[PDB]
């Protein structure tokens, strides 16, 4: 009795809610280039804070996805449009000795170029995956997407790379960071910590596996949704990073055509010809697969585990896809996913790989991009961190897992699992035995 | 691997009643169950998509609830239009479908008028010996027919057909056929249609011999 | 609002390869998994497989992974299914169905397609044979077994269509031979067997053969 109402401000109590998060860019770079300012995020471990997490449900993954789209749109906006290049192609492609690999070879056509009364013959090379065959004589070809979308050449001076990004909440909202070392994507976290901003997440763009990300604290971690076994994607996150290396040993020649926007095409190739390929530490790879199999048969009690390469679908999912700088790759990944199971740099694997220029935009089709050729020979090196698997149902008595993960949002889904955002509720009340004085 | 046994085969009722349908899971499927309406040969339609949650646009009279591993659809007021087929569905694992259950008009019980037919001798010259039963104007749907020729039951080489409830008196009509070659027809002597139906106490048998 | 039209189907010859298709009306082509489910006659439904429209990834039931194939053309918002080497039992109706998918799981089907019947048979067009299901010889049944006609439909009536009392006609049974058949019966008093005229006015439109087959003669 006599417990008079009292009020308290600055209260530590919060709730879940969506909000618009700040991005943050590096101090050096090539909206994004100079801003927002590079932070110095701190972090406290909180004593007894118990919070639940859900890496499938949280909103900010969608915001990452939208921001990536918007930034790509802004970067691509001032670049040239390749619409006048849509003319009929009359090409036979038998000049160089190693003809069959590319089969677009000085590939001829007409362009309007300097004077609009004039029309001039030109030619350049193309990889046949960027080409479709018209009816009648095979010499008649067309650009692949030109009957369905408008193609923009990438701005060569604005080459973009997986620059790390830190995400910062606004005032009144705090980002909760689970420090648990064996978090499965759902359930309580007893090791809650808070920060101004997230660490520097990179916008990696790849399929069937991811190339640049973080690593797990424990052993290889399995994360999947648990509403039903009939899942879309299963995320496997490596603790032991494994190196992968790739090469494009042939030397390219850049050539230019002006519309006065400078269109770039592929000139004559220099040096003897090889098919672009990759390399993998052979023992390390299927040591890691053995670890992943041992982890994976924990969930599934008493059934075999086996891998096969993906079947059907576009080139973006039938092959591992990634990019060394300003070139794009599609590596025929049959050998890597052919083990089977039941209830340290020797013997290096190599795998064949193809490259193509005209890329349907990753998140969604209907808008087309053209990457100008990169001169000379190219290699890039990365160290993978996880796999994107999907389970083939139906087959009784035998599980089967195959490389999928073509949907671009899953890459950032597998990396933003750390965090959650909460609205602060600074105002609260309580009973107490003291009242105002008149 | 997961099999939904949907029971009973058929439910007789009159308009406005409460009627219940059940779906049995072979093993646990969590709450990952749904129900659908099936029209007279059209696109099926969604009724209840979680174990109890009714789908959008469905009339409120449709309802269902979880019962552990059993699942149950209940319609409060079985209207005239709802006398049709419904089937359950689970999605905890690979997708599977139940056999479905019909809801039909209720009436008094009535046994079939049983008849048997030997092959037409006009047919028999070609050797396509066909032997036919008939189970006309019975009720309820629950019925079976067993082809017994010689002193032995027969199976595999027979087929059945069942009509809709006759609109006037709501009684079904059923016929069965047996397929035999000329040598097959000649090798056996006794021929019989054995009829078991709920309105009949004991198997009523109509039979003949060749010639 | 959302519609899933279908085309293709009809008759397909034994051992042939056939192609169905579904045209997705405008909801959003890339957000919803599509499943191909079928129904054999007198049987419950079963699933064949599902295709993600976005990336085109298929996945099949274990018993048909050698014979099936799915793929799409995203620009046209169109889907295709190829089934190779049709066998007899594959005579069935084939449906497209949209699937409601969450961020990481697939749940159920909400909108079904308009359907696409298919029948496997090598039979050419061919007209029925008709035979008297002779009366047993107070009330005795008598009927006409209509045999081995192709394709559907078939037309049956009694006594120039006049005799309507007590008449039933069962639906068409697709035999193992790829040919259809049915039975039409009528129940009458035994006295009428020796006095009244009985006919089955059988007609088969694809062949345009018509027979007014007598049923009375074997009243013995
Ligand atoms: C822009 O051009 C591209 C091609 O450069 C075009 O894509 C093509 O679309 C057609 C149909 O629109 C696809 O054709 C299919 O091919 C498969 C085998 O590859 C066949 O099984 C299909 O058969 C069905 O359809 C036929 C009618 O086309 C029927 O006759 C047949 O019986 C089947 O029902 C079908 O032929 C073709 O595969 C794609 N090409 C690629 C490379 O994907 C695109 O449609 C054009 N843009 C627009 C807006 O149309
Ligand atoms: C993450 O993946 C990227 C590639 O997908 C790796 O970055 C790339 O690393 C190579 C060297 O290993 C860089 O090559 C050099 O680039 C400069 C700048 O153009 C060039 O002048 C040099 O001649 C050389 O080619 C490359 O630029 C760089 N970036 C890209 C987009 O390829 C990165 O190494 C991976 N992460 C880790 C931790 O390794
Ligand atoms: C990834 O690499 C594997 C190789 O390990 C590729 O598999 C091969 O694909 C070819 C496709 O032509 C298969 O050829 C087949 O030949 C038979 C006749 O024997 C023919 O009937 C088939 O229609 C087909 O043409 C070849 O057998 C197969 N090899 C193996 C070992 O399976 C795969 O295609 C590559 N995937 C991508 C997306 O590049
Ligand atoms: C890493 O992979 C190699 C290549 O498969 C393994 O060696 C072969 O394994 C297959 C079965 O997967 C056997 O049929 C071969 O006889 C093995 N030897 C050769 C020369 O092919 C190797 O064992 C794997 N490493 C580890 C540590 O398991
Ligand atoms: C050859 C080529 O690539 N483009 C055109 C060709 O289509 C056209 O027929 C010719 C007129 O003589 O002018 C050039
Ligand atoms: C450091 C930490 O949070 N460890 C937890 C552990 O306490 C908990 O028992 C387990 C799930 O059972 O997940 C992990
Ligand atoms: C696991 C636990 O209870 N608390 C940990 C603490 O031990 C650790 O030092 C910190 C990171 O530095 O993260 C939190
Ligand atoms: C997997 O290895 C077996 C070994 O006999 C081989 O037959 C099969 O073609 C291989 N599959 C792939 C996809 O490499
Ligand atoms: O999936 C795109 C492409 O895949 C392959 C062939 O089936 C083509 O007809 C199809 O267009």
């Amino acid at each position: 009795e006599n417990l008079w109402v009292t009020v308290y401000y600055g209260v530590p109590v919060w709730k879940e809610a969506k909000t618009t998060l700040f991005c943050a860019s590096d101090a050096k770079a090539y909206t994004h280039a100079c801003v927002p300012t590079d932070p110095n995020p701190q972090e406290m471990v909180l004593k007894n804070v118990t919070e639940n997490f859900n890496m499938w449900k949280n909103d900010m993954v969608d915001q990452m996805h939208e921001d990536v789209i918007s930034l790509w749109d802004q970067s691509l906006k001032p670049c040239v449009k390749l619409t006048p290049l849509c003319v009929t192609l009359n090409c036979t492609n038998a000049t160089a000795s190693n003809s069959s690999i590319i089969e677009g070879m000085k590939c001829s056509f007409n362009i309007t170029t300097e004077l609009r009364d004039k029309r001039e013959k030109k030619n350049a090379l193309f990889y046949k995956l960027d080409i479709v065959q018209l009816d009648g004589n095979s010499s008649q070809y067309r650009l692949i997407n030109c009957n369905t979308s408008v193609i923009t050449q990438a701005c060569p001076k604005v080459s973009f790379d997986p620059i790390p990004i830190h995400y910062c909440a606004p005032a009144g909202y705090a980002i909760l960071k689970c420090n648990n070392k064996t978090f499965t994507g759902t359930g309580p976290c007893n090791n809650v910590s808070t920060v101004q901003c997230t660490h520097g997440i990179k916008p990696v763009v790849s399929t069937q596996l991811l190339l640049n990300g973080s690593l797990a604290e424990g052993e290889i971690i399995i994360r999947s949704e648990n509403i039903t076994k009939n899942v879309k994607t299963i995320i496997v996150h490596l603790n032991e990073s494994v190196k992968i290396e790739c090469t494009r040993p042939n030397n390219k020649t850049r050539t230019s055509i002006r519309i006065g926007q400078w269109f770039y095409a592929t000139g004559q190739v220099i040096g003897d010809i090889r098919e672009a390929y990759c390399n993998i530490n052979e023992s390390k790879w299927n040591e890691t697969l053995q670890r992943v199999s041992k982890k994976l048969k924990e969930y599934f009690p008493h059934k075999n585990i086996t891998f096969q390469p993906s079947s059907g679908g576009d080139l973006e999912i039938t092959t591992h896809s990634f990019n060394c700088g300003g070139e794009f790759f599609y590596c025929n990944t049959s050998s890597l996913f052919n083990r089977t199971y039941m209830a340290n740099s020797t013997r290096t694997i190599t795998i064949h790989c193809r490259i193509k220029q005209i890329i349907n935009m990753w998140q969604e089709v209907g808008r087309a991009m053209y990457a100008p050729p990169i001169a000379g020979n190219i290699t890039c090196i990365s160290n993978i961190t996880g796999l994107l698997l999907t389970r083939d149902g139906g087959k009784n008595n035998t599980e089967t897992f195959r490389p999928g993960g073509g949907n671009m949002k899953d890459n950032w889904r597998s990396e933003l699992y750390k965090y959650k955002v909460v609205k602060i509720e600074p105002l609260g009340v309580a009973p107490t035995r003291c009242k105002r004085r008149v | 691997e997961i099999v939904l046994t949907q029971s009973p085969a058929t439910l007789s009722a009159s308009p406005g009643e409460r009627v219940t349908l059940t779906c049995r899971a072979s093993r646990s499927v969590r709450n990952n169950v749904a129900w659908y309406q099936h029209k007279g040969g059209q696109s099926p339609r969604l009724l209840i998509y979680d174990a109890s949650t009714r789908a959008a646009g469905v009339p409120a009279r449709f309802s269902g609830s979880a019962s552990g591993t059993e699942f149950t659809l209940a319609i409060s007021n079985l209207e005239s239009e709802d006398f049709t087929v419904y089937f359950c569905l689970q999605y905890n694992n690979w997708w599977t479908f139940g056999q479905g259950t019909r809801v039909d008009i209720k009436r008094t019980v009535a046994a079939p008028s049983v008849f048997i037919f030997p092959p037409s001798d006009e047919q028999l010259k070609s050797g396509t010996a066909s032997v036919v039963c008939l189970l006309n104007n019975f009720y309820p749907r629950e019925a079976k027919v067993q082809w017994k020729v010689d002193n032995a039951l027969q199976s595999g080489n027979s087929q059945e057909s069942v009509t809709e409830q006759d609109s006037k008196d709501s009684t079904y009509s059923l016929s069965s056929t047996l397929t035999l070659s000329k040598a097959d027809y000649e090798k056996h002597k006794v021929y019989a249609c054995e009829v078991t139906h709920q309105g009949l106490s004991s198997p009523v048998t109509k039979s003949f011999n060749r010639g | 609002q959302v519609r899933l039209a279908q085309y293709g189907g009809g008759v397909k010859r034994l051992g042939a390869t056939m192609t169905l298709s579904c045209v997705a009306s405008g909801y959003t082509f890339n957000d919803y998994y599509i499943h191909w489910v079928r129904q054999a006659p007198g049987q419950g439904f079963e699933l064949l497989g599902y295709i993600d429209p976005a990336n085109g990834r298929p996945d099949y039931a274990g018993a048909l992974r050698e014979r099936l194939s799915f793929y799409r053309d995203k620009s046209m918002e169109t889907l295709y299914m190829d089934l190779r080497s049709l066998r007899y039992d594959d005579t069935a109706m084939y449906y497209c169905v949209r699937n409601v998918g969450t961020a990481g799981s697939l749940l159920h089907y909400d909108h079904w397609g308009s359907g696409s019947p298919v029948i496997v048979s090598s039979a050419s067009t061919k007209g029925p044979s008709v035979f008297p299901l002779a009366p047993s010889s107070g009330t005795a049944a008598l009927g006409c077994l209509v045999k081995d006609y192709f394709p559907e439909p078939v037309t049956v009536s009694w006594n120039s269509g006049a005799l309507t009392s007590g008449v039933h006609t069962f639906p068409a049974v697709l035999q193992s031979s790829g040919l259809y058949s049915l039975s039409s019966v009528v129940t009458v008093p035994s006295s009428s067997l020796g006095t009244q005229t009985y006919i089955c006015n059988v007609n088969h439109k694809p062949s345009n053969t018509k027979v007014d087959k007598r049923v009375e003669p074997k009243s013995c």
